[PDB]
């Protein structure tokens, strides 16, 4: 629930937009994504959007799947992200971690079951890919009862009912798409709207690149921008050379924190 | 949603949100076109013209003998294409042009919908791509190439897995895209609402024509249908008009594959978990921590890990019964249905016929009147039964 | 002979004197069973609920696009097994088991009539033994197996040429021994009297169904119905019902090969002489000394050297024309059929439709009814097909 | 015509029996095909039944069949045979020469120009194995014209009609078909039916092996044997040792013909 909060109102002061970084857990390794994602805080991302590894990555094109791929080679399974996520936590207390699921990954062994070891490991938002507005409600009201903030997508083609319930029911921040399609590092009137209804602070979708889209995009209305393609695109590169992978890691978060203010 | 999307706790639309308006939108055509006298004149036209409806009931003379089973034969395997998956291919496109829609995109595993769709398209001025995996291109190569010939753009899928499962994925990201221009034609009962009532009301024909055709015949209404499932779509068919006619037993056959112990079948209303994917709450093979599972079949046309919602519905309120079939099984009802009847069946449609057989062969004086649906002609299949040597 | 061998000097009965017997022995069972209402009972039985009659006539509705012509197929592709051979199989089997017969001999050139008699044999509890030819059996492979599976044996002729012809004479040569408990199912209309009767009047149905279906849809007879002729079945089972109706033309297309002029060809009623072989004397193509010269087509089912006798005979006294297609303009009409109406022609029906699309395009605002007899699918020719690339 | 009616005529007061060889023209070359009729002739041939080269022997089996392919390597058409058989008479001018023909090979250019060229060759009578007696009209009335022998074959499943039939169309003899099939070396109430009749002398069909087979069939009422099978496959055996096939030629023909009185 509250890192958010936090986050976006003394963003605010500092007239700063967030920079969240989007990593799947695991990807190549537990040491190594767990490296990756200290050199991510420590180069400037001010949350973090972590996707666990589904096997059919309905709303993930290419670089995330070959992510998937990557951290199901290095064993990481449900479980041991879980396990790092608490260790994430146990070192950096007021990141706000968001959790990219996958509808199945969640109901497995119950939802509230899923929504309580979030809970239990520090977790404070969680942003079901496929799970739609109008199929929401077991998976937003165990959210809610465990202190998770149920994250939903606001398309490029919504219309006010589907505004206003986005508005009314999610929490923490609004995940606004900004294009079509899925995933890859290829490829202002919904935001006032959302503004009027008091939605939560929508950071940007698919498609930013740029790191003057972020400045954009703040000053388009938005309060932060999401990234992962790119991140994820240097960690497939530069896997062979892994310091090198770090330093230009920690290049692109300070270059696009950078960015963000406009 | 003008129609329930849920079959008792099965169904919905668990699709990404930028797919809801699109999903609203195909249910809003299929609720007016299903009252259009001019839909129902044009799609009538075109399976009676250009298909083939109504297909033939076959009585068997020769495999029945010595036991008192009476068992027919619903005739798909004679629908222009040489299967049921034509029936419905023939209203989806009539829905996508009704929709101003001019491309189709479509994903195949025996190949057989994927063919359905290249003739479609082409007969309708319609453009066609189709993905389909690795595995069922091989096994299936007689049908790459009369789907090639037609116009159809073969995307041929190895991202991750490649077979259906990965096919069905990718065909859902690309529409994601594209849905403004571009209708997904799914290929079975399965999929988020209304894709399983579409599918049903598409391939109903089916099931009513087998009750006009076996209360002439034999003045009496039979005392099971038998359809083989895959995701759900040609058994659904021919269940449909007889729900409620509790008389008649109602039975489904899942890929035993090498055998439901081996872990390498793909019987997932019988041997698997509630779970949600491919847009929908459905029985699916999935890992103790949630992932899928492939699963497992000789014939390509029923290597689906989920089935359909209406069908995990029917088995929880005990109206349908649902078993597998073996490989082997299937393979010996196919030899067996060639020699003995002169009809060569699809492998998917063979495993409904060896669960037939066995009823027959188990009790040999129970007096039984049967139907199944051979829902496929087994040309496909030939180049590999015959490497079973 | 109850019935007259000829039609015009075309005709008899030229065996050896051994097989005479034989002959009017099967001309006294198909004459009784002409009149017998058990036995034509039996065979609609069998053409309706085994085989899939009556089969659809489909109107084209984008390959006419831009000229006067309507064009009708008649859609003997959507047959059990595949093809109008079927038809006349259910008949002579029923006739082979009225004679008490119980061996079947066959050949077979694109291997559809070799299917159809592995499967009605099959069906009746007859045993069956084919004879094809080396090239044949490679340009045919699919109905290679599909005849095997179903328990037939293929005995695969090079006795010198290895085609159909040698086929012909090698079934001729078994059952000049054969004859007392062998039945020979001879393919086409064509070999020595009742067999250019027996097959004509056993493919009938073909034409009368076309009259009854164009009467309806159209108010009015066709201006031309077109058929491929290789010995000649499907094209007098066409034709038949119209021959009194003086307005429809009927036209019949033979193998134009790599064309007429090069001598690698297949139409003897146009490009040959009349001699005296497979017991008749009909057209062929024969050397100047009189040796029987091979044919060519790039489909094997129309690769026969000689035609049968009553299109020799149409021809002379002007009712029908006769018309030739180059192997390029049958591949061309193939392609065209799949990518605007998704239908996959055989190879030997192309040959009909590719003359009908030269009728439309020479001439495109002369308003035209035209019906093309779409004989079989072209599922063993995708692959011959691709391999023209 | 006439050949025929002395050998048997002179044959009965031999009482022995008439020993006819088959062998195709032409195989396998033509010098080598007429120096086998004359080892034939020299060795006890009564009588000739020659085969002039068809593609398609409807009635043939293999070695009759090898045999035509043989003499079509050779080169041998019907205008060559033609050519060896004016030959052959030019030297041998009273053996009876019969041709074993197929129908097409006679039709080609015309019927009664086919019986025009055996007459002015010598050609006493000729058979078309695939004419039966109710085609055989136009080729009976050319024969007749051109005092050429019309030959029948009378099966092993004849009735009275066809037995009448062939006793009133026939001349020079009878072909009495013992079996049935198509020509090779593997696989009396007739007889008496035919001399009732006042038949023409029958010569017995395919199936004749044994030396005591002529025998057997001389006594059962047959005038003679015909054989080709067992000739040809000499011709085929020792064609490499071209003095060796003329030598067992020799002797079977000594052999046969040594047989024939019973
Ligand atoms: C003749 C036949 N009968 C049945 C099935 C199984 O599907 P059904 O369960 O939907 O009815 C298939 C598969 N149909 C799909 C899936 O692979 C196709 O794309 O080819 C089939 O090939
Ligand atoms: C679909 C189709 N249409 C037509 C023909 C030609 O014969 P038809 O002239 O007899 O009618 C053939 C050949 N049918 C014969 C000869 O090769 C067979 O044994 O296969 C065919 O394959
Ligand atoms: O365009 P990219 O690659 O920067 O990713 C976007 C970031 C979060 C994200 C990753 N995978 C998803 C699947 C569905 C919805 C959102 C996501
Ligand atoms: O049994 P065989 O080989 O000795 O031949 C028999 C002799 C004459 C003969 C050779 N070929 C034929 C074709 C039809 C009718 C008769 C013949
Ligand atoms: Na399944
Ligand atoms: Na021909």
């Amino acid at each position: 629930m509250e890192r958010y909060e936090n986050l976006f109102a003394q963003l605010n002061d500092r007239r700063e937009g967030a920079f969240v970084p989007f990593v799947t857990l695991g990807d190549p390794g537990i040491e190594q994504s767990l490296k990756i994602i200290d050199t991510l805080i420590d180069a400037g991302a001010d949350a973090l959007e972590l996707g666990v590894p589904f096997s059919d990555p309905l709303a993930d094109g290419p670089t995330i799947q070959n992510a998937n791929l990557r951290a199901f080679a290095a064993g990481v399974t449900p479980a041991q992200c879980f396990e790092m996520l608490a260790l994430i936590r146990e070192k950096h207390p007021t990141i706000p971690i968001g959790l990219l699921m996958y509808a199945n990954l969640v109901f497995n062994n119950g939802i509230d079951a899923f929504y309580a070891r979030c809970e239990q490991v520090g977790v404070d938002s969680v942003l079901v890919a496929d799970v739609p507005v109008e199929e929401s409600a077991p998976f937003r009201q165990a959210a809610l009862r465990h202190n998770i903030a149920p994250i939903f997508i606001c398309p490029p083609n919504a219309d006010d009912d589907l505004l206003r319930q986005v508005a009314s029911y999610g929490r923490g921040y609004t995940y606004l798409l900004s294009r079509s399609g899925v995933t890859g590092a290829e490829n202002h009137h919904l935001i006032e709207k959302l503004k009027e209804y008091h939605a939560a602070p929508a950071l940007q979708g698919f498609g930013i690149s740029s790191p003057e889209q972020v400045s954009a995009a703040v000053r388009a209305g938005a309060a932060g921008a999401i990234s992962g393609s790119a991140i994820v695109k240097i960690i497939e590169k530069n896997l062979a050379s892994p310091k090198q992978m770090l330093a230009e890691l920690r290049s692109f978060v300070s270059a696009m924190k950078a960015a963000s203010r406009a | 949603t003008l129609l329930n999307p849920y079959f008792g706790e099965f169904g919905g639309m668990y699709v990404p949100q930028i797919l809801m308006p699109a999903l609203n939108q195909l249910e809003e055509a299929f609720v007016r076109a299903q009252k259009d006298p001019e839909f129902q004149a044009q799609f009538a036209d075109l399976l009676k013209n250009y298909a083939g409806r109504p297909t033939a009931l076959t009585k068997c003379q020769n495999i029945t003998a010595g036991t008192r089973t009476t068992l027919y034969l619903k005739r798909e395997d004679l629908l222009h294409g040489g299967a049921h998956t034509t029936n419905q291919v023939l209203g989806q496109a009539l829905l996508a042009k009704r929709m101003g829609k001019s491309e189709i995109i479509a994903e195949t595993g025996a190949g057989q919908h994927g063919v359905a769709s290249a003739l479609a398209s082409a007969l309708l001025g319609l453009k066609c791509r189709i993905y389909m995996g690795a595995k069922d291109v091989e096994r299936q190569s007689p049908n790459v190439f009369r789907m090639r010939l037609m116009g159809a753009e073969v995307i041929p899928v190895h991202s991750g897995s490649a077979t259906l499962k990965d096919a069905c994925n990718e065909a859902l990201r690309d529409w994601s895209g594209s849905y403004e221009t571009a209708h997904y034609m799914l290929g079975t009962a399965a999929g988020p609402h209304p894709y399983p009532t579409i599918v049903r009301e598409f391939q109903r024909m089916i099931g009513e024509e087998t009750k006009a055709q076996i209360l002439d015949k034999e003045g009496r209404l039979p005392d099971a249908v038998i359809a083989c499932v895959g995701g759900g779509s040609n058994a659904i068919g021919m269940f449909a008009d007889f729900i409620n006619d509790t008389s008649v037993g109602l039975i489904g056959v899942e890929p035993g594959g090498h055998g439901i112990e081996t872990g390498e079948h793909g019987a997932p209303l019988k041997h698997g978990r509630v779970g949600i994917y491919f847009g929908m709450k459905a029985p699916m093979m999935q890992t103790a921590d949630g992932q899928i599972e492939e699963s497992y079949s000789i014939s390509a046309g029923l290597d689906f890990p989920s089935v359909g919602p209406q069908h995990a519905y029917l088995n929880s309120i005990g109206r349908a019964d649902y078993v597998s079939i073996t490989d082997d099984e299937a393979l010996e009802a196919f030899k067996t249905l060639c020699r003995h009847e002169g009809i060569i069946p699809a492998l998917e449609s063979s495993h409904a016929l060896a669960h037939a057989l066995k009823m027959m062969r188990e009790q040999p004086e129970k007096e039984q009147l049967l139907v199944v649906n051979l829902s496929g002609r087994g040309d496909k299949d030939i180049f590999t039964v015959h490497d079973i040597l």
